[PDB]
């Protein structure tokens, strides 16, 4: 009966996890690319 | 300002719209030089209000040139700044929120209205799942809860056709899509299907719910919430201190907090983020928000550097310190002072001692006023510094003023109305208030260190209601009981006992006077003994002519102070009734037969002179208290050695083993109180009367001279056990466990104790003193309690036409009388013409006066039963009439209407408590003897036993009138008839304590029937005797093939035919329970009265006994008359096979069998006929029995149980407070209203007394009367703001809200909150002329 | 009684629910609970005697 929400956020980003060092580089090609193509 | 009435109400989004000035901006307050507000803010003085005379923040508009102008630099207005307080700012919300009280508390009132439970809202709100705002499909539903993962399963299957959402814009939708009438009617309609009981209950709810929405017009939508008010700066400041260092408010961080977090919310709006930040955020939102409503309700409570939590909002209108009680109903007050308090012995009644300076401070203006009426202070600062010169006139003119100007008196705790007074001043040269000595009583004051404090009659009208009310004249017989407050207390009635005496010893013996003055020239010549019998003429006088004295002179030899004592007398009475020495109940009797005949002021006036003798003689007569005084009997010592060698015997046994250690216990302690009990006789025979002194005689003793006894026989002080504390053994010790110690005390005070002996007084001392200190506060919040009940009482009516109430008869049982129904009557009005037992005499017209004439007149009479107009037979409309009162005791007379009786009733109940938590039967004496309601039997020994256990015997007087009366068992063994006449001490009953007999008043053989050795019983043969029968085990012990088998063994004639219950057809054998077991055999005979069988084996009380609390153990009773048998086997319980005479069998409950039954599954008895022991409901006797029974029930059991104390308190102030819990009754049928529901008995007896009326015969509703208890009555009641008061307000708030809700200041606490005069007493002619101005428009 | 009573089936069904009653909600891992027992009353520094 947890009615804190430190724990529903500290969980809720539980979900995620670290995505790197090339989701660095590939989140930022998608965008070059929307941005060179606008 | 005048207003009529109040009104709660919803604040509608519009309302704020309709308050408000603007929406509010950044938080933040000042330049850290400029200590001056910053804008659209919190103390932004541009909305709220301006701050000096007419300036912008910069300066650039002022002067009222600039006289509307707004300044363009900081849009900073002019006026003046006042409005700050009346006006309220407000802020627009970025998203929807609802609010809490409709939420968090019991019965929701929103998810309630829905049918939705809470949790599912929760979910819904704490954003974690969506819900069903509608079943678009209705393939899903209205009020249907998708989580975030079976949402997208719906989701991705259909799309377009539902809204089913999350957070409070999908509660806005649903609240404000959901009709009101077509559920009502349905709702109505399907009661009508199956209105099963909690259904039916719900239902009623939820469509109170919807009409209340209807008819007040309150809209749910608003439940939700979009803009919020704010407050003014100066309810929650922000000041300085010297260092440029500020106090501030435990608020303005929440505001802060709660702007910021906005502000982070737009902000990240603006910004199109996840949505996971949004709720993060929000979630912060609603936290702080609710944490402001109330911040220690739903999470860890919030603090700040303090780690205190932060006070609510709530908890400033709560608890202590929440306003009602804090400064709205207590409060610091002007003009007034305290003192020290020392005594004034030579003062009179009206007088109280005054340091001057005291009055100095408190009379300034009216002195300034008399120095610019004379003009030597012409001027007002001349005034001060000639104030400031002390001349002679200042004083002279105080004294001038001081006069007549009454004044006011204050010692707390104000228990009582007595413990404050009013006097006439009187000035002093010290710093030490003066008083009467007399009245430390009703304070229960003593010179020791005590306080008082004053108040002052400023307005005319109060100082007449001090001089005619509050003036010691007007108040001197307890208003509860009918006994003088002012018995002259220690001193002056030991004086007066010393000199009303009658030694044989000191001299002047058998002479003749004329009168008490030459008695005087010899006693002030100091001539005469003055306690001393002699011969002398008297002259006084009575009014036995119609009010005219009758004069008459003759002798009496009389002690010389009795003689000397008359000429205080005033011209009415007796010397028989000055022929004593005059214990301190004989003054009581003096002042109040003074009072009785004559009037007051003889009284008064007597009673000071009686103090100033007393003082005078008592000066003289000799006083002190030694070591010789203290005096130990010889014969102590041997006794001791007795009880030494007793206890050495004893000691032997236990050592041989034969006797245990509790019965030695129990040996040892009696035979040491034995000792002590011959140790108290040896010291009070050997002091009481040690003096001989002789006499013209060889030797005679009289009672004694000795300081100590004396002052134990006036009651000024001491006691028998007090005296054997210094001298004797005062008997023994109980531990702090509860044990009782079994070595007693050896040695006195006098001798010294023993290192253990002081060692072990300490437990019991402290025992006592930890509870000298914590008995009290159950005694105020008992008494806060009682009075928050009853405030709203006030007398209505002279006469209310009524009809009879309850019947008066004497407590006398258990021993003698206990009330003589004499003082029952006291002051009381009849129910009915009443006549004597010489018939057919009346002396009222259905209603009189009762006083001492008819009082006696009547004792005369045999006469023991009357009715009376009761207080709650009584029927007026809000209140009732006067003559169902009767009489005011400290007046003493039938008070006039307009006067409040709940107060005066839990002052009377409340203050003495506070002290007051620390076989056979046997005639004594000759006398008729009376049993009604009673079937016996002559028993086989030739006299009655029972077989009507409501019978119990009494010891009836020759004349009629009982002088005893005791129970008796079901088939008791007498040795006595009813309505005989019988020696003094006999032992008619007889019975053993253990067995309940099972006595056969047929007469018949007996065989072995119904019953089989182990099977319903066991076959028990007594290995003593030999004859026994067939032997009935308990409820458990049988073997179970016959525990469903009712055992009975069987009566019969010669044929075997049951021998029916003589004179009617009901046959007659017993189902046998356990222990029943009987001694004769298979064809033996019973007799008529004969056994087949025989059955061997404090404060908070009354705390749960006004508060209505119900116990454990009820000794039920019988629903409906009939035979009865017993029910279903025990599944947990035994049932009851109730059948009645005429009416309908089923009704049966469950029984523990483990406790003892009375009826048995044959047996019949009546309705409202005890079945089970222990104790009981006294709701089930209302529901069964009318008022009387009750009533009269617990009146009789509290009067008992202050009366151990020795407690009077006459009965009208317990009968008022019971109809104050009889406000409501909870209707029968329907038709006028709805169907059950509690609803006030006035306004029933209203409905009833004009809708059955000729309005109808009936379509209304028949009801039963409701019981409260008091905590819960009191908040179960029409008014709000009272029920806002004292306890659980804030539900009551949110109660009243919903409904619309608007009281009408009626009530005491109603029309005092709000500043304006009672509606009785003193403002009853001025509220009665609003009353018939309302009347007339 | 309280071992037919008892539930958990393995040692570290034991470990984990000791863990949850100490940390619900909180996913457990090994660690977590054996380093969080042991800091209980096997830790010289957050428990002594005297
Ligand atoms: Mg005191
Ligand atoms: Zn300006
Ligand atoms: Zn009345």
């Amino acid at each position: 009966r947890t009615t804190d929400p430190v724990r529903m956020y500290m969980r809720e980003m539980g979900t995620v996890e670290l995505l790197t060092r090339e989701g660095e580089i590939d989140i930022a090609k998608r965008i070059e690319d929307g941005i060179n193509q606008v | 300002e005048e207003f009529d009435a109040i009104k709660i109400a919803l604040a509608s989004p519009d309302m704020i719209r309709s308050w408000s000035f603007g929406e509010v901006k950044k938080p933040e307050t000042i330049n850290y030089r400029t200590f001056k507000p910053e804008r659209d803010g919190l103390f932004c003085a541009r909305i709220f209000g301006p701050v000096k005379d007419y300036e912008c923040l910069c300066g650039k508009y002022k002067r009222l040139k600039h006289r509307g102008v707004i300044c363009e630099k900081c849009g900073v207005e002019v006026t003046q700044t006042k409005v700050r307080r009346e006006r309220m700012g407000h802020i627009e919300l970025a998203s929807p929120t609802a609010h809490i009280w409709f939420l968090k508390s019991l019965p929701s009132r929103i998810g309630l209205l829905l049918d939705m439970p809470l949790r599912d809202i929760e979910r819904v709100l704490y954003f974690e799942s969506y819900v069903v705002i509608e079943g678009g499909m209705t393939n899903l539903e209205r009020q249907q809860i998708l989580t975030e993962e079976q949402y997208l399963d719906a989701l991705e299957e259909f799309g377009d056709e539902f809204d089913a959402k999350m957070g409070a814009e999908a509660i806005q939708a649903l609240l404000k899509s959901m009709d009101l009438e077509q559920e009502c009617e349905q709702l109505r309609e399907e009661l009508n299907e199956t209105n099963s009981e909690t259904k039916r209950k719900k239902l009623t709810k939820r469509i109170k719910l919807l009409e209340a929405f209807v008819q007040s017009g309150n809209k749910p939508e608003w439940m939700i919430l979009t803009v919020l008010p704010v407050l003014p700066p100066d309810l929650r400041p922000l000041v300085p201190l010297d260092g440029g260092r500020f106090a501030t408010s435990d608020l303005n961080d929440l505001y802060r907090r709660v702007i910021n977090r906005n502000n982070r919310l737009k902000r990240l709006l603006d910004l199109a983020a996840p949505d996971i930040i949004v709720r993060n955020e929000k979630r912060m939102l609603q936290e702080a928000v609710d944490a402001l409503l109330d911040n220690g309700r739903r999470g860890r409570a919030i603090t700040g550097s303090n780690k205190r939590p932060l006070k609510s909002l709530a908890d400033m209108i709560k608890g202590k310190q929440g306003r009602f009680r804090q400064n709205l109903l207590g409060k610091r007050v002007d003009y007034s002072g305290r003192s020290v308090i020392t005594v004034g012995p030579y003062l009179r009644l009206h007088q109280c001692g005054l340091p001057k300076k005291m009055a100095l401070e408190l009379f300034k203006p009216f002195i300034y006023g008399k120095l610019e009426l004379r003009g030597l202070a012409t001027t007002i600062k001349a005034a001060k510094k000639m104030v400031e010169r002390e001349e002679a006139v200042v004083w002279d003119i105080l004294d001038e003023v001081i006069r007549e100007h009454p004044v006011l008196l204050n010692r707390a705790p104000t228990l009582h109305r007595l413990g404050i007074q009013a006097f006439e001043p009187v000035l002093i040269e010290g710093k030490a208030i003066q008083l009467h000595p007399l009245v430390c009583a009703a304070y229960n004051a003593d010179f020791d260190g005590d306080q008082m404090a004053v108040h002052v009659p400023l307005t005319l009208e109060a100082q007449l209601e001090a001089r005619a009310l509050m003036m010691s004249t007007n108040n001197i017989l307890s208003p509860a009981n009918g006994e003088p407050i002012i018995v002259p207390s220690q001193d002056v009635v030991l004086g007066l006992y010393y000199m009303t005496r009658d030694c044989v010893n000191a001299k002047g013996e058998g002479m003749v006077l004329t009168g008490p003055k030459e008695a005087e020239r010899l006693y002030r010549s100091g001539l005469a003994s003055l306690h001393a019998r002699v011969k002398v003429r008297i002259t006084e006088y009575e009014k036995d002519a119609n009010g005219e004295l009758v004069a008459k002179t003759s002798l009496k030899d009389t002690t010389v102070g009795r003689a000397i004592l008359w000429m205080i007398v005033p011209k009415g009475l007796p010397y028989s009734i000055v022929n004593q020495a005059l214990g301190k109940k004989a003054i009581s009797k003096m002042l109040n037969t003074c009072y009785r005949i004559l009037g007051l002021k003889p009284t008064v006036i007597f009673a000071d002179q009686i103090m100033y003798t007393g003082f005078a003689y008592a000066a003289r007569s000799g006083a002190s208290v030694g070591i010789d005084d203290m005096v130990i009997p010889e014969k102590k010592h041997e006794i001791i050695s007795e009880a030494e060698a007793e206890v050495a015997e004893i000691q032997e046994q236990f050592q041989s083993g034969l006797v245990t250690a509790g019965e030695r216990y129990n040996k040892v302690i009696d035979i040491w109180a034995a000792a002590n009990d011959r140790v108290s006789k040896a010291m009070m025979d050997n002091l009481q009367t040690e003096t001989v002194i002789n006499r013209d005689g060889q030797e005679e003793k009289q009672v004694s001279f000795n300081s100590i006894y004396m002052m134990a026989d006036s009651g000024a002080r001491g006691s028998a056990a007090q005296i054997r504390q210094l001298a004797g053994m005062r008997g023994l010790m109980a531990k702090p466990d509860g044990s009782i110690i079994e070595t007693p005390i050896t040695a006195n005070f006098r001798e010294g104790l023993n290192v253990l002996q002081y060692f072990i007084s300490t437990h019991g001392a402290r025992k006592g003193l930890a509870d000298t200190a914590l008995k009290t506060a159950n005694s105020g919040y008992l008494t806060r309690r009682l009075v928050d009940v009853a405030q709203d009482l006030v007398v209505t009516e002279d006469d209310c036409g009524t009809h009879e109430g309850i019947m008066m008869t004497p407590v006398i049982e258990g021993g003698d009388v206990k009330e003589p129904l004499r003082d029952r009557v006291l002051g009381r009005v009849t129910a009915e013409d009443v006549l004597k037992p010489g018939t057919a005499d009346i002396l009222v017209p259905r209603n009189t006066l009762l006083h001492e004439q008819w009082c006696d007149l009547l004792e005369e009479n045999s006469v023991d039963a009357v009715k009376v107009r009761s207080v709650v037979s009584c029927d007026t409309d809000f209140g009732v009439c006067a003559h169902c009162y009767g009489r005011d005791l400290a007046r003493g007379h039938i008070i006039n209407k307009g006067e409040a009786i709940g107060v005066i009733a839990a002052q009377s109940i409340g203050e003495p408590g506070t002290q007051l938590t620390m076989s056979s039967i046997q005639v004594k004496n000759k006398g008729s003897i009376k049993l009604s309601n009673v079937k016996s039997v002559v028993n086989s020994s030739g006299k009655l036993v029972i077989t009507s256990r409501n019978t119990e015997l009494k010891l009836i007087d020759e004349f009629g009138r009982t002088k005893e009366s005791y129970k008796v068992p079901y088939g008791a063994v007498l040795a006595k008839g009813d309505g005989e006449q019988v020696a003094g001490g006999e032992t008619v009953a007889n019975w053993d304590p253990h067995t309940m007999p099972v006595i056969t008043e047929v007469s018949g053989f007996v065989r072995f029937t119904d019953m089989i050795d182990g099977q319903t019983i066991t076959r028990q043969t007594d290995e003593l005797t030999g004859l026994s029968s067939l032997v009935v085990l308990d409820s458990a012990e049988r073997t179970a093939g016959g525990k469903d088998l009712r055992p009975a063994l069987k009566i019969v004639d010669a044929q075997g035919n049951d021998v029916l219950i003589p004179g009617t057809d009901m046959p007659a054998q017993y189902f046998l329970p356990g222990k029943a077991i009987v001694q004769l055999e298979d064809g033996v005979q019973i007799s008529s009265g004969d056994t087949l069988a025989r059955i061997p084996q404090g404060l908070p009380r009354v705390a749960d006994l006004f508060e209505a609390r119900r116990p454990k153990e009820p000794a039920i009773l019988a629903e409906i008359s009939g035979i009865v048998s017993f029910g279903k086997e025990t599944k947990g319980k035994r049932r009851l096979v109730i059948t009645p005479v005429d009416g309908s069998d089923p009704y049966e409950e469950m029984i523990p069998k483990w406790r003892q039954l009375n009826v048995f599954e044959g047996e019949r008895v009546e309705r409202g006929d005890v079945i089970s022991d222990g104790p009981e409901a006294p709701h089930d006797i209302l529901r069964l029995r009318g008022v009387h029974a009750v009533t009269r029930y617990i009146v009789n059991e509290v009067q008992d149980v202050y009366r151990l104390q020795g407690v009077k308190i006459n009965d009208k102030h317990i009968e008022v407070i019971v109809r104050q819990m009889l406000r409501k009754a909870t209707i029968v049928n329907a038709g006028s209203s709805d169907f059950l529901e509690g609803e006030q008995v006035e306004y029933s007896r209203v409905k009833i007394a004009n809708r059955e009326l000729e309005a109808n015969g009936k379509v209304g509703a028949t009801y039963s009367r409701d019981l409260l208890g008091i905590t819960k009555a009191s908040l179960a009641t029409e008014s709000f703001i009272s029920a806002a008061s004292f306890q659980e307000t804030t539900r009551v708030l949110t109660e009243a809200a919903v409904a619309g809700k608007r009281d009408e200041l009626r009530g005491l606490k109603e029309n005092v909150i709000v500043g304006r005069l009672i509606p009785a007493g003193t403002g009853y002619a001025y509220h009665q002329d609003r009353m018939r101005r309302r009347a007339a428009g | 009684e309280t071992l037919r009573v008892d539930p958990t089936n393995d040692r570290l069904s034991a470990l984990v629910e000791i863990y949850r009653m100490m940390r619900p909600g909180e996913p457990p891992t090994r660690e977590a609970a054996e380093s969080l027992f042991e800091n209980l009353f096997f830790s010289e520094d957050r428990y002594d005697l005297s």
